[PDB]
């Protein structure tokens, strides 16, 4: 998948500890489950990630 | 004396498009070369309205050419005519007498302004005969004269100030509003147009007067024609005509006028019709360059309301706390408790003309709304000029060494006087005050002792000598002296908040709950809004609304039901607007 | 730490809007809710400095 | 500040009386009961409640005060109606429209005015204001300095 | 000038908090404190962003 190589691909396990919320839908988290995780509730106040 | 109306005809309401017309200046200022934006009542661009049309002519049918319109909060009588025949507005009247009703009675000798309380009629029309002289002869709008209150006369008004030409010689333009109790009219004059003609176009204020009563629907006025050609009934006998007016109800919306060099207003967007528009606002200027903007947000609005309450009805009992016969010591306070029970502080309010019902941390007045918890009642008789001493954080002898309350105390005191009940024909002296303690007392802690104590040293240990002065001082309360030194009944009410285990409150009835719906909710006085969902989170048997990783509550036990819900905002999100420019094209995309 | 600072009550009645409007009338509940207004305004332009 | 003088029977709701002055009416208008020798709170009082708007219209009251001579091209302070300040009051050419009273730019500052009596149109400038920075060359070698104003 | 500026009054009585949280009743000398201290407060803000 993608065209990266061997050394990108170690790259990105290491320090993508956090791929944030690049736009997550209304839906991911409307409630359901216990879910309610520090992106979801961040959001309810307006903060956004673009 | 008037005479009914018959002849009613029905017509279809005919419609046509306003291309931006209605905008006026605001407010009686200057202002010059700014884009000034604004926020009033305007008529909305690109709506239609309800073309009245004047028809069948001769005297055939003649229609019925004046119904009966509603005035919600505003109106955009227009008018394209030659002959100058429509004329007497009837705005802001119930039609059943009820109150004042309002004539503009103009183009006669004089533009003259009639009004009077007089008792309407059943149905009216203003007679002209087509006599050499054109005059109301005949007042079939009103038979009575109970009252009158304003009349006036003004020299220039309505006048069709022109020349003698075959087309269409104005266009007048009108604007009825009333300014939260007055009446405010604008208008303009337009020249002749080889029905609405497109252009731009701003109408300057005129008079306005206070009146002020109640508005059901506006009633429109023509001069009849009547003429002794034609043999008719005295309903309707009158020659048609040819007429035609337009009418358009104002509504709130936001503007951007623009001024130009002269301080005239040249052109105007109205703001929430497009989305090119609103972000040509965001951007305060009339040209748009090619990019992305941001211009606001889009939230789902609540469509409903529920309020759920524990469902009790027991009466608290404020009878006896207020009604007791004998109250006690102000050392001695008589704590009380109240709980489990329906709470009302309307009834509360008969007493003693001599009211003090202030109070802290909740106003007087929104008492029934909320839910407290262990509701106290605390009742004593103090000096009269001591009422004021008892007050929060308040230095004084009663305060700190009788009755000491919280600095941050919630509740408040209720003070009625008892110039006669409390004072025998010799004076009372049953009640007793502590006049010297050892130190200051606590917040609300009682101590009731009598034992003399060593006021000046070398300890009497009851010998109650020279030097030991005795702790408890009596009242003299004598049947009549001055109203700083007769006694007062007080009693304070102190609640506990954060309302975790609600109790008791007030007469607030229960509706039917609904869920998966962005409602309102007042749950036990915890207003929000929001979407309510089956929670599948385990509550312990002890716990009451959860919380989460901020403060705001994200679950809520049923009062009712003894059931968990979940509340959550029910949609949010932002707008982007995609536009190629201006000069070039004024079609947009929208990404949501 | 945006988002933390949100419960903080910046010497007013309570740290909820709809709690003071309910609880007061209008004549002194403009002072808190201008405490309250400006006490967030400042929170946030601190985070749009740094 | 809504008045009604509805003197027709008020229906008390739930199981109607139909307004026939029978059982079940209940009938809003009553009367005052006072007497010479009564409770306070009871005593007869008289109230009267008077209302005003400041606005941008012109002024009807302006009671009794002092009148004096308009002067022009100095900073001197004004008093015109209710509107105080400090200007030069030249003279503007700018067209007011008859039903317009006061000027005003983009901080919301009256610019131009209209006086009550001779009704002409006056320019607002705060006359003059802004120097500093005088210049010195060390206080070894001398006590001498220069001002740029 | 972070020293200097803990000498001022900063919309109150005066500059000292012995003759303003004591000898005065609690409501405006809570309100004087809470001035005092958030004037304080924006000092030490502004400092460390400078
Ligand atoms: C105005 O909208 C359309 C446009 O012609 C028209 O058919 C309709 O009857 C009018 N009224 C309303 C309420 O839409
Ligand atoms: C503004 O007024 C002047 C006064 O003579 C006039 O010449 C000019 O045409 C006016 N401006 C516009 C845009 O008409
Ligand atoms: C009344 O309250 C009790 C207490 O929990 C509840 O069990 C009962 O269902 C309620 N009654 C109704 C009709 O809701
Ligand atoms: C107390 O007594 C007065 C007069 O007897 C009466 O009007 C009132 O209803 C009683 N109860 C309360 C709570 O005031
Ligand atoms: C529209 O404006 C842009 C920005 O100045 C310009 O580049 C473009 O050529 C204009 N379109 C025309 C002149 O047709
Ligand atoms: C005001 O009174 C005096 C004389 O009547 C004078 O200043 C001036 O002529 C008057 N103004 C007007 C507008 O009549």
């Amino acid at each position: 998948p993608s065209k990266r190589s061997f050394i990108e691909d170690l790259l990105f396990n290491k320090v993508t500890l956090a791929d944030a919320g690049f736009i997550k839908q209304y839906g991911d988290c409307l409630g359901d489950i216990a879910a309610r995780d520090l992106i979801c509730a961040q959001k309810f106040k307006g903060l956004t990630v673009l | 004396q008037c005479v009914n109306l018959t002849t009613r005809t029905q017509l279809p309401p005919a419609y046509t498009n306003s291309f931006t017309r209605g905008v006026y200046y605001p407010d009686k200022v200057f202002r010059s070369s700014v884009l000034h934006s604004t926020q009033d009542l305007f008529l909305p661009f690109f709506s239609n309205v309800t073309w009245f049309h004047v028809i069948s002519g001769t005297n055939g049918t003649k229609r019925f050419d004046n119904p009966v319109l509603p005035f919600n909060d505003g109106v955009y009588f227009a008018s394209i005519e030659k002959s100058n025949i429509i004329r007497g507005w009837i705005f802001g009247t119930t039609l059943d007498s009820k109150t004042q009703s309002l004539l503009i009675v103009n183009n006669a000798t004089n533009v003259v302004i009639k009004v009077c309380e007089f008792q309407f009629c059943n149905d009216p029309f203003l007679d002209h005969k087509n006599n050499k002289s054109w005059m109301e002869s005949e007042f079939r709008v009103y038979s009575s004269a109970n009252n009158c209150t304003f009349e006036y006369v003004s020299q220039p008004f309505l006048m069709d100030l022109e020349g003698k030409q075959g087309n269409f010689k104005n266009l007048r333009e009108f604007v009825f509003k009333n300014i939260d109790g007055y009446f405010k009219i604008y208008s303009k004059h337009t020249p002749i147009i080889v029905d609405l003609p497109q252009g731009f176009s701003a109408l300057e204020p005129l008079v306005d007067l206070p009146i002020g009563i109640n508005i059901t629907r506006f009633q429109t006025l023509l001069a009849l024609h009547r003429s002794y050609l034609t043999p008719g009934d005295s309903s309707s006998g009158w020659t048609a005509g040819a007429a035609a007016y337009y009418v358009g109800y104002l509504q709130p919306r936001t503007f951007l006028l623009k001024y130009n060099e002269n301080g005239t207003i040249t052109d105007a967007v109205d703001c929430a019709l497009d989305p090119l528009s609103e972000t040509k606002c965001t951007l305060k200027s009339f040209t748009v360059e090619k990019g992305i903007y941001q211009t606001s947000n889009f939230r789902v609005q609540p469509t409903e309301s529920i309020v759920r309450f524990p469902n009790i009805t027991n009466l608290c009992p404020f009878d006896e706390v207020f009604n007791a016969t004998r109250f006690a010591s102000v050392y001695a306070w008589n704590r009380k408790r109240i709980s489990n029970c329906v709470a009302d502080y309307s009834v509360l309010y008969n007493l003693a003309p001599f009211f003090t019902f202030k109070c802290y941390g909740v106003s007087p007045t929104k008492l029934n709304d909320l839910c407290f918890t262990n509701v106290y009642a605390d009742s004593f008789v103090i000096r009269g000029d001591e009422v004021r001493q008892i007050a929060p954080g308040q230095t004084g002898n009663i305060a700190d060494y009788n009755y000491k309350l919280p600095d941050d105390f919630t509740g408040c005191v209720i003070a009625w006087n008892s110039n006669k009940l409390d004072s025998k024909v010799s004076g009372n002296y049953n009640y007793l005050y502590r006049l010297f303690r050892k130190s200051n007392l606590k917040p609300f802690e009682r101590d009731i002792s009598t034992e003399i104590y060593q006021a000046g040293n070398k300890p009497c240990n009851g010998v109650a000598g020279f030097n030991c002065y005795f702790p408890l001082r009596s009242y003299s309360f004598r049947p009549t002296y001055g109203v700083g030194h007769q006694p007062y009944r007080v009693v304070v009410l102190s609640f506990e908040l954060l309302h975790a285990p609600a109790t008791v409150c007030g007469p607030k009835k229960s509706t039917n709950l609904v869920k998966n719906k962005c409602v309102n909710f007042n749950f036990n006085g915890l207003k929000g809004t929001g979407v309510l969902t089956e929670s599948n989170k385990k509550f312990l048997p002890f716990q009451q609304f959860g919380r989460d990783i901020a403060d705001t509550t994200d679950a809520v036990r049923d009062p009712q039901t003894l059931e968990i819900l979940d509340i959550t905002p029910c949609s949010f999100g932002g707008v982007s607007v995609i536009t190629p420019g201006t000069n070039t094209s004024n079609q947009v995309a929208v990404l949501y | 730490t945006l988002v933390k600072q949100l419960s903080s009550k910046f010497g007013a009645i309570s740290s909820v809007l709809n709690d003071i409007f309910s609880r007061l009338d209008p004549p002194e509940a403009e002072v808190q809710i201008d405490r309250l207004i400006t006490g967030r305004l400042q929170s946030l332009q601190t985070y749009v400095t740094q």
